[PDB]
């Protein structure tokens, strides 16, 4: 049975259906928020907005109004609820520009995306709440697997009076990783000093930086393993590791509010080249670190980059072919 | 500098999530602009609406080729000699049928029929009713042995033309059936198209048939009438231009061609992803250039700006079409032919 989202407004006067409350960026285009409200013309607005702070500075990122009564094709869903529903329901469709940021919060400000439906004579004209509504939905972004060579990286230590290397390199099994989606690490150790790694730290680490109003970049572990592995004076170590980024901590980016069961980790940002950097309001990226911790001399550790994103959505006969209302909150 | 076409890349299908070993001539078919069609191997069609390729839907199948109606949620789908014809509004089989011989080429060629080819013969089937393959013609002895690339008929269906190819250089083999002599021509050629063009004075359209090719004389570009000229008409002067290609481009030739008759051009692709526009009226080359690094395998019209869209190897849905603000002043100053400038203007706007 299909699930649909409803929301009525105080009065119970309008009601807004929704297939979804998150809508996945797919890079040149974002599904689009395809609605029917059930009912002065009826108008229905979808706003993209920065917030800072209680709020103490917002900037308007894109806004788009659609007239739903009175009256590019219906989807399945609009027609469906449409028919059952009555003729009192009409359709609303927004596209997302794909280039907008996707929904993200820190704690504090944020990027988010709300959807509001009223009843008025002009689009200038008093607003009251209480006949129109207002449901908040995501923009999350997807992207898929890349071909080709995994993420590396190396470095190479000498030590105070020595010129014997030791030498660390790691990689990835992936650059793209998905929420909840284990991260395998092969490190790669050539000690040919006199010193001992006592042991090794793997970390999982988010880098946010606030472009917009009161600038400042964060810093913040996802997830940190140490193991007790150690590697001997002219000795090499291979092994693999595995770590997942959690969010089961302050100054961290959020895809949603830390208060809802589906929110994750904000997605990696994807930055198209040359893009305003300001206009997005949070740039998120993660790396892993790989740390030798030294005995007696300094630790050795590597970095390398890569991209968290929102999963996509889940007889003679050649082919073979072949609906319940939910609260929003 | 202003260019007289707009190019586009519309979409990358692995950012819906395809699977990027789906994605060639063998298991991505695009009969029209309005649908992607993607068989997936664990099998099952991915059917993407161009409308709206967020949301695929998803099906089973056991076919071995699957073809979207070029306009309606209608699928051809054929296992061996089994066809098959479905209603995905309706939910229902519409159709089916078994043919005696392998069809080992087929498309949709106009909203509700399907050219099925054979080793032997090539056949029209309605997807209406009860009706069977009506034999069109007879393959000939100079087809034998190629691939089947393409199968084109004019605006009546007066004209049928299939287009095979062979590894011999890719040697390209035309067989031009005209429906009323009853009579079959063969012509080298490697991509061809049909196209209405109603001449100055004329009372009627003529029927043009163009067709392009690389062969012993190198890159070709062949536009004629085909018929006799209607009471009232001229004939249409036969055209024939070369088609440009590289150093580089030693073992490139022609792969696609889609015509405009909005703008009387004709849109050539070159198997490395070459597009050139041709005056239609004359042959007159308006542009060249580069603009995939992977073979588009599949092109269709586009519709709504009378261009041509295609896919690549690696994915990219691109489109080209006509710039009808910059291809007059084009012509005038970068190709600075200002005869054929004022007559596109005038016979076009």
């Amino acid at each position: 049975g299909t699930r649909v989202f409803k929301k009525a407004s105080p009065n119970g006067k309008l009601t807004v259906y929704l297939g979804k409350r998150d809508f996945v960026d797919h890079i040149d285009l974002v599904e689009p928020v395809d609605g029917v409200v059930l009912v002065r013309r009826v108008y229905v607005t979808l706003t993209c907005a920065f917030r800072y702070g209680g709020l103490t500075f917002r900037k308007d990122l894109f806004v788009a109004n659609v007239q739903s009564f009175p009256p590019k094709p219906l989807t399945r869903l609009q027609e469906r609820l449409i028919k059952k529903l009555g003729e009192h329901a009409y359709p609303f469709t927004f596209e997302i520009p794909p280039n907008l940021p996707c929904s993200v919060t820190l704690q504090a400000c944020g990027v988010d995306y709300e959807v509001k439906a009223f009843c008025a004579e002009n689009l200038e004209e008093k607003i009251h709440k209480r006949n129109s509504v207002r449901l908040v939905i995501r923009k999350v972004q997807y992207a898929p697997e890349r071909p080709g060579p995994q993420p590396t990286a190396e470095t190479t230590r000498q030590f105070l009076m020595s010129d014997k290397p030791l030498h660390l390199e790691a990689s990835l099994d992936k650059e793209i990783y998905y929420h909840g989606e284990p991260i395998s690490v092969n490190v790669h150790v050539t000690n040919n000093t006199n010193k001992t790694v006592k042991k090794i730290k793997i970390s999982v680490r988010q880098y946010a930086d606030i472009c917009l109003f009161n600038t400042a970049q964060y810093k913040c572990p996802v997830a940190m393993e140490e193991a007790d592995d150690t590697v001997a004076p002219s000795s090499t170590f291979c092994k693999v590791y595995t770590l997942t980024p959690f969010l089961a901590k302050r100054g961290l980016a959020l895809d949603g509010k830390l208060k809802h069961e589906d929110t994750n980790l904000a997605s990696s940002t994807l930055l198209r080249e040359g893009a305003n950097r300001e206009i997005l309001g949070i740039i998120v990226s993660y790396k892993v670190k790989v740390k030798l911790v030294v005995s007696r001399g300094g630790d050795v550790a590597v970095e390398l980059p890569f991209t968290l994103m929102h999963p996509k959505p889940k007889d003679t006969n050649l082919i073979e072919l072949d609906i319940v209302f939910e609260d929003f909150a | 500098q202003i260019l007289p076409i707009r190019f586009q890349e519309h979409l990358q299908l692995q950012n819906l999530g395809i699977n990027p070993a789906n994605i060639g001539f063998s298991t991505l078919t695009m009969e029209s602009d309005k649908f992607i069609c993607i068989r997936e191997k664990g099998a099952q069609v991915v059917i993407i609406d161009m409308n709206d390729p967020s949301n695929p839907i998803r099906r089973p199948i056991s076919a071995d080729s699957a073809i979207m109606n070029p306009a309606s949620k209608v699928i051809a789908l054929k296992a061996g000699k089994t066809l098959q014809i479905f209603n995905i509004e309706m939910k229902s089989k519409m159709k089916a049928h078994t043919m005696t011989d392998d069809v080992t080429f087929w498309k949709w060629i106009s909203l509700n029929t399907v050219a099925l080819v054979t080793d032997n013969a090539v056949y029209h089937w309605s997807m209406e009713g009860e009706s069977q393959p009506v034999k069109m013609f007879d393959r000939h002895s100079s087809l034998a042995g190629c691939q089947i690339i393409n199968y084109r008929t004019d605006a009546k269906q007066k004209w049928l033309l299939l287009t095979g190819i062979s590894a011999q250089r890719v040697v390209g083999a035309m067989q031009l059936y005209s429906v009323d002599r009853k009579v079959s021509q063969p012509i080298e050629g490697h991509a061809a198209s049909f196209a209405q063009f109603k001449m100055e004075g004329n009372a009627e359209e003529s029927t043009l048939f163009c067709f392009a090719v690389r062969g012993q004389a190198g890159g070709k570009l062949h536009i004629i009438e085909v018929g006799t000229p209607p009471t009232g008409n001229q004939p249409f002067p036969k055209k024939a231009v070369d088609v440009f290609f590289p150093p580089e481009a030693q073992n490139d030739f022609p792969v696609a061609m889609q015509i405009s008759e909005k703008h009387d051009v004709v849109f050539l692709i070159t198997k490395y992803g070459y597009i050139h526009l041709y005056d239609l009226e004359t042959g007159t080359c308006i542009y060249m250039n580069r603009i995939s690094g992977e073979t588009i395998f599949v092109t269709a019209p586009h519709e709504a700006t009378a261009g041509i869209i295609g896919v690549n190897r690696k994915g990219q849905v691109l489109s080209v079409c006509v710039e009808e603000e910059n291809i007059i002043p084009y012509i005038t100053n970068v190709l600075q032919n200002p005869d054929l400038a004022l007559r596109m203007a005038v016979r076009n706007n």
